[PDB]
């Protein structure tokens, strides 16, 4: 009958990942996970949790979303997300922004202040900046070992 | 990708994924994280995120499969995430972390790995990329 | 919203849904038609459709739903709409059309009135609005 | 066995719905129901049967999709449609489309030519012309009922 969470940055490692960075990610995972230990300790509600573990998630640039996002092949960031409350299975979502430094946050708006349950791309960006949340240049969310990746990527064939 | 599901003090399940998506995919190429029942899903009972091929979550709803089988089997966390890995993909590779409304955590995935880490108030903590 | 289930005779169910969504909608607001699950599946039993509120349908993942109780509960094709129907939306208003793999069909809905058309092979045929 | 088939117009009718409207949504459903019966009685698979049917509800502006789309806001119209073959459960869907004649056909393609089951807005757009297929202005869509149901909606 207590709290419980879990936190993910993604399935689909590769066996030879190395030590340094396996090392990092743990490192990661835990801070995130003690964020959200600590916001359950003080009973924050699941909901308001969920997004600010992930908000964290978003910010480092060591996993697949927010800063560090894979690219596309342009060499540019389209990202989405998608938020649930259980209690009466609320739910927002939002895809194809460029500019919203978190979007977690942004579908967390969706599904507080929009009629709808998703809403993506320019309608989302424009979303954004009625809601005031903080925007930036796409290059913002680049960072150099994606675009090494994406070279590599493209390499694939 | 990256994700989180939480059930507080309340019993209030809670999830959320977001992700940069696919590496060189074109613009405007959705995957499984803002789809609500592939990716996402939390109800009275349970909260989840899914992560690995969105073709697989996608067809496979896979996030929302979770609280069907815990709903009309009458599994229970631990055993309802097994169920969904074990028959809900196949040749589909996928991972999944849940959260029951009892306060029980799990995670479940069918490749070589996954990045995650769960905790439960009693002081079970674990953080994993193996298995 | 349109949309439309069959089954064909070497058993084979689809389902496809096709919307402008909500009127006065603005820019970049995705409803529940293109969203697998919650407008739209098919899978070796069934094949179904819904329309309706959006939010009730995503929020369900509806044409799942019925899937669902046909797979765990056993129901048969019918009966599992009529429990969908009956039993899944709290408050949301929806309706939802249906095909099984052994050739029946079945639409239901809440609200007071959906347009809608079956037939069977056998000679069924049906076409209405209301009740 | 046995094949069946259903279509569907949208749920939620005005119980003020006139009569002839009554008469011409049926006569509608009834055009459309009866191709895929022909269809099915030539044995053409379901998931052909499907886009088929919805092509012809797209196609007519009575119901809400393809001409006879719904407005946003701004007057204008934005498409989307699913599609979902059961054997073994292959998806398509599209949103966002603003020039795509048959958005349930662009969803098929999306099943059956895309890595991802998902494309919308200027990628989906874009995605149509590589696929060549038939492309219009948006006003195409747009017809003169929906356009006072519109101002209608903004009470
Ligand atoms: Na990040
Ligand atoms: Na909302
Ligand atoms: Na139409
Ligand atoms: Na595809």
């Amino acid at each position: 009958g207590g709290w419980a969470i879990a936190v993910h940055g993604g399935a689909g490692v590769d066996p030879t990942l190395p030590l340094e960075r396996q090392e990092e990610a743990k490192q990661l995972l835990t801070r995130c996970l003690n964020l959200g230990i600590s916001a359950l300790n003080s009973n924050v509600p699941a909901i308001d949790v969920v997004e600010l573990v992930v908000r964290e998630l978003e910010t480092d640039p060591l996993f697949n979303s927010g800063r560090g996002s894979a690219l596309t092949e342009k060499g540019t960031v389209e990202m989405e997300a998608s938020i649930m409350d259980g209690p009466k299975r609320r739910c927002g979502a939002v895809s194809g922004l460029t500019t919203v430094k978190n979007p977690i946050s942004l579908a967390r708006l969706v599904m507080d202040k929009s009629p709808h349950s998703y809403i993506a791309f320019s309608g989302a960006e424009d979303f954004a900046r009625q809601q005031g949340v903080e925007v930036v240049d796409n290059e913002y969310f680049v960072t150099p070992d994606n675009v090494g990746m994406l070279k590599l990527a493209k390499e694939a064939n | 990708t990256v994700g989180c599901v939480v059930v507080d003090r309340e019993g209030r399940c809670a999830a959320a994924t977001s992700t940069g998506g696919l590496m060189n995919k074109m613009t405007g190429r959705i995957g499984d994280s803002p789809l609500i029942g592939a990716g996402t899903y939390a109800c009275d009972v349970c909260g989840v995120s899914c992560t690995g091929e969105g073709e697989a979550i996608i067809r496979g709803t896979l996030a929302r499969e979770v609280a069907a089988v815990m709903e009309y089997k009458g599994l229970k966390l631990h055993q309802a995430v097994d169920f969904v890995i074990k028959h809900r993909l196949d040749e589909g590779k996928a991972g999944l972390i849940a959260v029951s409304n009892t306060g029980e955590v799990a995670c479940g995935f069918n490749c070589n790995g996954m990045f995650r880490a769960c905790a439960t108030e009693d002081g079970f903590m674990e953080v994993a990329i193996w298995d």
